[PDB]
RNA sequence: GGCCCAUUCGGGUCUUGUAAUUGGAAUGAGUACAAUGUAAAUACCUUAACGAGGAACAAUUGGAGGGCAAGUCUGGUGCCAG
């Protein structure tokens, strides 16, 4: 249900 | 696991939508209808 | 009178207050929020029809008349008084007939 | 030094003490006849301010804040330009230039309330290209129609309605709501004919990155084995694992009795019981609702009229009919969807 | 199978081709009848009321 | 291509900056030379609240942590849950969120768990009785800080409820060139786990430096004690000088640690609101980021507010540095006609932002 | 020149539509899908409502 | 009670005109018309009253002085593209809308009125030309009156209708001209939402910047560097450059450099200034 | 019919049996199928009695 | 079979209906040759030829009732009600 209505996103390369 | 879910959902935006309708119903009817019979007693004062 | 010695009255669309309600041509969808230009006053007002409703959007011009009920209905919402009969200067009757575009 | 400190630098507690011993220092601190008139006195207000401030300032201040104003003739210098710009230019065409605000710089899905034009002779199809022009920019999308189903969910829908408004959504450049905008399927000259041009008229009412309409994907099964209010489907399903994902669902008939997925039967695979609330005909035939979603498709090609050398002969992505014309292929057609009279006999029981 | 595809597709070809007759040989386009009068959607009325 | 920017310094203003205007950012070289490079838990945590409430924005935050991308999307809301890490209070998540709040497709409705309280971020009284009341003169009539939980430190425990009903298409242009009349003091003296004599004990305190002046002061007790305490004992004091005439507000707060006279902490405080008076003309210094952000993302007109001398300082420039990397807008400082006082006039014309998030 | 490099890439898009258009629909957009008009166990993929 | 009725059609919506106090640009004015209704012979007859210099070839837009206080660009619309008809709906102030009066309305009229009414309505005068090709005055009339009549449905009731006989050497009726030239001075112009909110300009002329040993190094694939001139209309451009803005058909660029340049056709009641009649000296065509 | 086109009161057709199932005999309709509910509680009401 | 009255049950009366096919006549708006008219001209009056079946040579405005789907939404005491 988070992921339902997302298109961006913290992508986290570390 | 996802019925139980879906029921729940689906019966709390129900009840939602039920008080929001009868709300902008109930202060249409008070606070116009003061107005309309304020303005029709006016009237039959003239 | 009504709108204070006039027949009609101008008024700006604020908000449509009925959008939401899942019933299609209800009363409530057809009711819409004005502000009369004339004092500022807030107001509700009937559209014809949800055809109609479409027309009408937010900071529009609207001609305002009374709303005469011959007799009660079952659906009604007593309290509105008034019915838009024209939006930005055009009919909303020609607009619903489609005999006109709204000039923007 | 930094703001993501919130509080803000202070002395040393005695030094703040003994300066604030005494107060003295700080004890000094402790009709328009219509509506409408009011309003426009509080803008003619504003802009009288303005004109004041900007008579204080220096013209090069002048300019720096307010910019250029409008009556002034500038000289604007670009880069990066096409050459068929300046080869193929034309004084006759006009160059319009238009700034931009932030929002027309996003690209995203625009949500729109449209209708077909009443002038137009045919209504428009879902993801059939229509070239729009919102705000200073033209180009041409596949717009995706849909209704709200009493305000319940964002179905697609396959035609514009006749003579009636539906919502839009299309990928293009953002504009703020409450733009209006119209639209044309064809603007080269060959191909104009002696019909009205002008497709589609819309506004628009909502900016986003996504969308999420969705399609009515019936499920459809027959009967096999009744017993009054139990029934044994078949066709529903292919295998036993996919009727457990469903047990519970509601099902209807054809008559619309209504009904449910009890269990799924062991033998032959994708069978299954039900229970409906009255008993069924083998006649009768088992549906259940159910929800597919849809995309919108990510095409954008503005239209570049003056670089062409015709400028009027523009041609981007074709319609569906004239695709299937040039390829020789007959429209598709299903005999079952076809209508057909239907006689009843006088019903008779024993 | 293939002689009833061309018999449609033919059947097709001459549908559009006798829409492009309509079309006038001149340069000029002249508003059809239903923008000239501007009568919009109404209902369907009896010839009674002519006269 | 990104406006870039140098070190960890005023993060969240220009994650914020950026969301508003929509112009994508670089952040680079953020504690490099540091033992421990890179953001910090509590920005990140910060990044992943920004994402929380907008749709389609894109971070990239580099392998080593030093650099970050960022490409705002638009501004959405709606409801939400945030934990707060312990390394800074809910405040430090509050306090960006007013300004991106009112401009939202979606209500804002957030509930922020953490520690309510330290030395250096806003406090729970400071948003509700400091910063609210400047949105709300800038037309942000209905916002609320609903207080469930206090939790203080170190063990926190707190719950706090965002609610920002109001949705509007961009900040009125304010027109305040005159410095306001105190009219009264008013404050907060609240505790955490403890007996309630601190709380009067405070109030005493700040009563001694405050007596003297010539206004009404009235602080409030209010003495947290059961199951919405949070976990740790605490106490803290926030005096507020409140201007009737038009609803402006001077604010100064603080909290008491282990072993500190809960006296002197009134004291303090009370001795700190006279110090920012003394340094304001329109607004406080703490209060002045909010509302020359607010100008900038006015309408297309020239808005007006009044400043001392002292509040120009180090966080000042920088702030308007950034926002004319971000939004190219230039603050025009001019002399006041007026001897007895030394104020300035900031002009700022607003650029004609307009919540286009928001469906019509 | 850019513009045309631009053009040979639209002109690639615009081909690849044109043949989606032509082409049959996917069995989830059909109407009244059946057992056999769909592929096998493709509900256990699909994740419906 | 018409003193209420009367003082309601006073009241509107309160808008924001963003117009200049001082130095308004000149009004955009486009003649709109099927091909070969007169678009040229009109603009040249309209120029030399306003004028009285006549201009033999007309390409592009026109500047003139119509008023002591008013500007006037004249600019013809390519009546075989539909999409420049578009993009002159969406700047254009005032339309000159020809009607062919002997064949009547066209296609293309009413395809630019229904794209003017969806992108907020201009001032718009209709003007019917080929009258003299008529031979009856009684057809004449009743062609007349029911052209009026269908422009009366797309434009407001009561709006103004000309009338053009014939053309003697390439111009109109020395008196017509002088009647449509006084319903463009008295005519008032209402501010557009969409107008006053972002800025445009219409290219006077265009130049090419681009070095030419750069051309022939590398080909005349290389792009062009151009400087586009005109007059600012609408909201006010900012000064510094980074300024994104999108030409129509051609694409969206960032504003390389900008710089302001003194007025080529100066309005004569700005030099004054520096119940009486423009000087012929003041008149001025650019 | 008060602001109501002729295009609302659309006549929405009916459909019939699939060709495959031809053999079973006429698709009940709601109509239909009321038929059968009233006609089994008329009998089952005076079995009862 | 149509129509009339009647809250109720019912009662009164007779050439009616077509959402069928078909025939030849008439003429006005229009398209318009002339003369007359007038300082000249427009207009008026008079007057050759052509001018109808969707007579598409295509008047409107308003009101009262319906009926339909493998459609949608809402509330329930199955199959109902809105
Ligand atoms: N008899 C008559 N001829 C006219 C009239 N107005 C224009 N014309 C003629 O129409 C022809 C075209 O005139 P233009 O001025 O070129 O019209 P246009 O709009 O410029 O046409 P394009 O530029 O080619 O699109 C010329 O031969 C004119 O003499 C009129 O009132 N009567
Ligand atoms: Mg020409
Ligand atoms: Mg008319
Ligand atoms: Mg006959
Ligand atoms: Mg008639």
């Amino acid at each position: 249900k988070m992921m339902k209505n997302k298109r961006g996103g913290v992508i986290d390369k570390r | 696991f996802e019925a139980r879910q879906r029921i729940e959902e689906k019966n709390k935006e129900s009840s939602d939508y039920h008080a929001k309708m009868a709300h902008i119903v109930n202060t249409i009817n008070t606070e116009e209808g003061a107005e309309k019979n304020k303005y029709e007693r006016e009237r039959k004062l003239r | 009178s009504p709108f204070g010695g006039s027949s009609h009255a101008k008024g700006i669309v604020l908000e449509k207050l009925g959008i939401e309600s899942k019933q299609p041509n209800s009363a409530i969808r057809k009711c819409v929020r004005v502000q009369l230009i004339k004092n500022g006053k807030k107001v509700t007002a009937f559209v014809p029809n949800d055809g109609c409703l479409n027309f009408v959007d937010e900071n529009d011009e609207v001609l305002l008349a009374g709303f005469g009920r011959k007799g009660k209905a079952k659906g009604d919402i007593p309290g509105v008084r008034f019915k838009v009969v024209k939006v930005s200067g055009v009919s909303l009757l020609a607009l619903w007939k489609e005999k006109k575009e709204k000039p923007r | 030094v930094d703001l993501e400190k919130f509080v803000p630098y202070f002395d040393t507690f005695e030094k703040l003490a003994k300066k604030w011993k005494s107060v003295d220092a700080i004890k000094e601190r402790f009709e328009y006849d219509t509506w409408y008139e009011l309003q426009k006195a509080k803008i003619s207000k504003q802009l009288e301010i303005n004109n004041i401030e900007y008579q204080e300032m220096t013209p090069e201040q002048r300019q720096r804040i307010e910019g250029f104003k409008a009556g002034s003739y500038v000289r604007i210098v670009f880069e990066k330009v096409p050459m068929e710009f300046v080869k193929n230019f034309n004084p006759k065409f006009p160059i319009v230039m238009g700034g931009l605000l932030p929002t027309e710089i996003k690209f995203g899905i625009v949500k729109a309330r449209l209708r077909r034009h009443r002038w137009h002779k045919k209504i428009l199809k879902t993801n059939d290209p229509l070239v729009l022009s919102l705000g200073w920019r033209r180009f041409q999308t596949l717009p995706i129609y849909t209704t709200t189903d009493s305000r319940t969910r964002t179905r697609m829908l396959k035609y514009t309605p006749e003579h009636t408004y539906c919502n839009a959504a299309f990928y293009g450049p953002l504009c703020s709501p409450n733009t209006p905008f119209c639209g044309v399927q064809i603007v080269a000259n060959s191909d104009t004919g002696n019909g009205f041009r002008i497709a589609a008229t819309g506004i628009v009412e909502e900016i986003d990155v996504n969308i999420e309409i969705v399609k009515k994907l019936k499920l459809v099964g027959f009967p096999y084995k009744i017993f009054k209010n139990t029934a044994f489907i078949k066709d529903m399903f292919s295998s036993a694992m996919e009727v457990a994902r469903f047990e519970g669902a509601q099902i209807k008939t054809v008559s619309g009795i209504r009904g449910e997925i009890k269990r799924a039967l062991s033998k032959p695979e994708g069978h299954y019981r039900a229970a409906f609330e009255d008993k069924i005909l083998m006649s009768d035939i088992v549906i259940l609702r159910s929800w597919y979603p849809v995309r919108v498709k990510k095409f954008y090609n503005p239209v570049t009229s003056l670089l062409l050398k015709e400028k009027t002969e523009w041609k981007g992505l074709r319609l569906t009919g004239q695709i299937r014309a040039a390829m020789n292929l007959e429209t598709p057609s299903n005999p079952d969807s076809a209508y057909h009279k239907i006689e009843r006999v006088e019903r008779h029981f024993n | 199978k293939e002689a009833h595809k061309n018999a449609v597709i033919a059947a097709r070809e001459g549908k559009l081709a006798e829409l492009a007759e309509n079309v006038s040989g001149d340069g000029k386009r002249a508003i059809n009848y239903q923008i000239l009068k501007n009568k919009g959607l109404t209902p369907k009325r009896n010839k009674d009321n002519r006269n | 291509k990104y406006t870039t920017f140098q070190g960890s310094q005023n993060f969240r203003l220009r994650i914020v900056l950026a969301t508003l205007s929509g112009k994508p950012i670089k952040i680079e070289k953020i504690r490099s030379g540091d033992l421990n490079p890179g953001l910090k838990d509590y920005e990140v945590s910060f990044l992943r609240l920004i994402e929380s409430v907008t749709n389609g924005s894109v971070i990239e935050i580099s392998y080593t942590g030093t650099t970050v991308i960022y490409r705002p999307g638009i501004i959405v809301g709606g409801a939400s849950t945030h934990i707060c890490p312990s390394s800074k209070p809910v405040g430090y998540f509050v306090e960006p969120m007013l300004y991106l709040a009112p401009f939202s497709k979606k209500k804002f409705s957030i509930l922020f768990k953490g520690i309510t309280a330290s030395h250096n971020d806003a406090g729970i009284e400071a948003i509700k009785w400091g910063l609210m009341p400047v949105m709300e003169k800038f037309g942000v009539r209905e916002c609320a800080l609903h207080t469930l939980k206090r939790g203080s430190p170190p063990l926190g425990g707190g719950e706090v409820h965002l609610v920002v009903d109001s949705l509007i298409a961009q900040p009125i242009t304010m027109h305040e060139i005159d410095r306001p009349i105190i009219s009264s003091i008013t404050g907060v003296a609240y505790s955490t786990r403890v007996s309630p004599s601190l709380v009067n004990r405070m109030i005493d305190g700040a009563k001694k430096v405050l007596k003297n002046l010539q206004c009404e002061v009235n602080i409030t007790a209010d003495v947290w004690r059961g199951e919405n305490s949070g976990k740790s004992p605490g106490w803290g004091i926030t005096l507020v000088a409140q201007s009737k005439q038009k609803g402006w507000s001077y604010f100064a707060e603080d909290i008491g640690d282990a072993g500190s006279i809960p006296e002197e902490l009134g004291e303090k405080v009370a001795c700190q609101l006279l110090e920012e008076i003394s340094k304001s003309a329109a607004v406080g210094r703490n209060q002045l980021p909010l509302a020359i952000v607010y100008m900038v993302i006015g309408k297309e007109d020239i808005g007006r507010l009044r400043i001392n001398k002292e509040q120009i300082d180090e966080r000042f420039i920088i702030l308007l540095r950034d926002i004319k990397k971000i939004f190219n807008t230039e603050v025009f400082l001019k002399p006041v006609d007026e001897a007895d006082n030394e104020d300035m006039i900031a002009t700022i014309k607003g650029i004609g932002f307009t919540n286009t998030s928001k469906k019509i | 020149s850019s513009f045309e490099k631009q053009q040979i890439e639209i002109r690639k898009q615009i081909e690849q539509l044109e043949n989606e258009a032509v082409a049959e629909k996917k069995w989830s957009l059909k109407g009244e899908v059946k057992a056999k008009d769909r592929p096998e166990d493709a509900l256990l993929t699909e994740e419906l409502e | 009670q018409r003193s209420s009725d009367v003082n309601e059609r006073k009241l509107h919506v309160p808008m924001v005109d963003r117009t200049p106090e001082d130095d308004p640009p000149p009004f955009i004015v486009a003649v709109v018309g099927p091909p070969g209704t007169g678009k040229t012979t009109l603009i040249r007859s309209l120029v030399r009253r306003m004028t009285k210099s006549t201009l033999n070839d007309i390409q592009g837009p026109i500047t003139v002085v119509s008023g002591k206080h008013r500007r006037l660009t004249f600019l013809e619309c390519p009546a075989d593209d539909l999409n420049a008809m578009i993009d002159i709906a969406k700047i254009a102030d005032l339309v000159l809308l020809l009607i062919d009066g002997n064949f009547g309305f066209e296609m293309e009229t009413m395809e630019f009125l229904n794209i003017a009414q969806h992108h907020g309505m201009p001032r718009v005068l209709g003007v019917a030309t080929h009258l003299d090709l008529f031979k009856s005055q009684s057809t004449l009339r009743a062609s007349k009156k029911r052209l009026k009549h269908r422009f009366w449905t797309e434009v407001y009731q009561g709006a103004k209708l000309f009338y053009l006989s014939g053309v003697i050497n390439g111009r109109y009726p020395d008196r017509e001209i002088l009647n449509l030239s006084r319903f463009i001075s008295v005519m008032k112009f209402r501010p557009l939402k969409w107008r006053n909110e972002h800025p445009y300009m219409l290219a006077d002329r265009f130049t090419d910047l681009t070095h030419p040993e750069l051309i022939e190094t590398q080909g005349l694939q290389i792009d062009r560097k151009v400087a586009i001139y005109g007059y600012l209309h609408g909201t006010p451009l900012p000064s510094a450059p980074g300024t994104r803005v999108h030409i129509a058909g051609v694409g969206d660029f960032s504003v390389a450099q900008i710089e302001k340049l003194p007025d080529p056709c100066p309005t004569p009641f700005y030099q004054q200034k520096l119940r009486k009649r423009l000087d012929d000296k003041d008149k001025l065509i650019y | 019919a008060k602001l109501v086109h002729d295009v609302q009161k659309k006549q929405h057709r009916e459909r019939s049996q699939l060709t495959s199932r031809s053999r079973y005999g006429f698709l009940e309709k709601h109509k239909d199928y009321v038929k059968r509910a009233q006609d089994f509680h008329r009998k089952q009401s005076t079995l009862k009695v």
